[PDB]
């Protein structure tokens, strides 16, 4: 009805500007007030700046001042964004918002996320990881496979090669230095492992990667 | 400008609630404009309230406009299981805006009960590289807002810590991790490195060593 198309991921690497726009969708586009703001991965929102559609101007935050060309496209109803050559630090997630008087909003897009990585397409080296902690050997033990230092972020971890459901929790992942971390766990008890086997799947579609690492005491 | 939320609260489905914003300089006199803007399953943003107290189109009456006193409030009414999210409320600092850090909210479905936690070793394999990493397995938990201190041997880690949002698992309890990360000798002359959790104002620790 009234939507608000905004694109859905980008990959832009260190010192590429982009242009990322947000499709206005089924309202009088030039008298409604437009703003974009951007949420870093997970903590808080930011307003980057604020588009008049009908005359163009803008107010920026004092932030965004040396980094963003707000633009508007007024047949297409569209109101893109431009982001002048780019840090490792604002790879987040981008938001235009439309608005009334005074408002973030009424409506937001779906959130284009430009994730800044000049590293390209890599294997992810995954670690058997040992329940030898903090706690005496008591009924269930806990096992984990980190999935380290993988380039794209698609990672699709079976643990015991498919057939265990029951103790299983992936992690959502992290990103240390343009490239992922991801762990993937489980905890089953004593009377399985170390004897019923356990060993992980590790599965990274796009960097050809089909990996079995086992796990064991150290 | 720090616009001033709450960190994050519960209240049972049924009984009232009043989210609070007060700001850094002084107080939410109506010139503010004050907003509120929710986000909910899966990123999706809905705005609540413009100008202190004016409804989106479609937002229920139940949410409450009201600048009480010093600080722009909202209260939700009746609250509902409908209603657990993070709320933003934003404060128009005359020529820009300015973005609290939101408040996740909890309509107490399923229990309150804790994290079962677990800290794990850098294994031998990174080793050769000379990275070493720790992970520590914080899962099961309810509500949703948990704590990460972990310290390298009485010494609290600033050394960094990278860490994940609470994912929502199977039943609608959360889980988390946290990674620590480091090389070597920063790893070996250190004996316990020790993995704090907090639920409620209450703490869990686990630790590892060497001698
Ligand atoms: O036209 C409108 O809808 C109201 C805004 C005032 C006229 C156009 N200029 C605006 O300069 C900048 C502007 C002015 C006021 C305001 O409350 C916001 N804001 O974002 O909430 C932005």
């Amino acid at each position: 009805q009234v939507q608000f198309q905004q694109s859905g991921a980008e990959l832009v690497k260190p010192g590429a500007s982009v242009k990322l726009s947000c499709k206005a969708s089924g309202y009088t586009f030039t008298s409604y007030l437009m703003h974009w703001i951007k949420q870093r991965p997970g903590r808080g929102l930011e307003w980057i700046g604020r588009i008049d559609p009908n005359n163009v101007v803008t107010k920026f935050n004092e932030k965004f001042k040396s980094k963003a060309t707000l633009t508007v496209d007024k047949p297409s109803s569209t109101a893109y964004m431009e982001l002048s050559s780019l840090t490792s630090e604002d790879s987040a997630v981008y938001y235009c918002a439309r608005y009334a008087y005074c408002r973030p909003m009424d409506y937001w897009g779906q959130g284009t996320t430009v994730t800044v990585s000049s590293a390209a397409t890599t294997p992810p080296s995954v670690y058997p990881l040992a329940p030898g902690s903090a706690a005496q050997t008591n009924s269930m033990v806990t096992l984990g496979c980190l999935v380290k230092g993988y380039f794209p972020e698609p990672v699709t971890v079976t643990w015991n090669s498919g057939a265990l459901s029951s103790g299983v929790h992936t992690f959502p992942a992290v990103l240390q230095s343009d490239l992922y971390t991801l762990s993937s766990s489980v905890t089953v008890p004593a009377s399985t492992w170390p004897s019923g086997t356990v060993t992980c799947n590790v599965a990274h579609p796009a960097s050809s990667t089909a990996v079995d690492k086992k796990i064991v005491p150290r | 400008a720090v616009v001033t939320q709450e960190s994050a609260l519960t209240t049972s489905p049924g009984e009232t609630v009043t989210l609070t914003c007060r700001s850094s300089t002084g107080a939410v006199t109506t010139s503010n404009y004050a907003n509120w803007v929710q986000e909910k399953p899966d990123r999706l943003f809905t705005g609540l309230i413009g100008g202190t107290n004016n409804r989106g189109p479609g937002v229920p009456a139940r949410f409450s406009g009201s600048l009480i006193g010093d600080k722009a409030a909202l209260t939700i009414t009746g609250a509902q299981t409908e209603d657990e999210a993070i709320y933003f409320c934003a404060l128009w600092y005359s020529n820009h805006w300015v973005f609290g850090g939101g408040t996740k909210l909890t309509v107490l479905g399923q229990p309150k009960s804790s994290p079962s936690v677990t800290l794990f070793p850098p294994s031998s394999e990174e080793l050769e590289t000379n990275k070493a990493t720790l992970v520590c397995t914080i899962t099961d938990f309810y509500p949703g807002v948990v704590t990460v201190d972990w310290k390298v041997d009485g010494t609290p880690v600033t050394e960094g810590m990278e860490t994940t949002q609470p994912s929502k698992q199977s039943n609608n309890k959360y889980m988390a991790s946290s990674y620590l990360t480091l090389s070597a000798r920063a790893w070996e002359r250190h004996a316990s490195y020790s993995c704090q959790v907090t639920h409620e104002g209450h703490t869990v620790e686990k630790s590892l060593s060497r001698a």
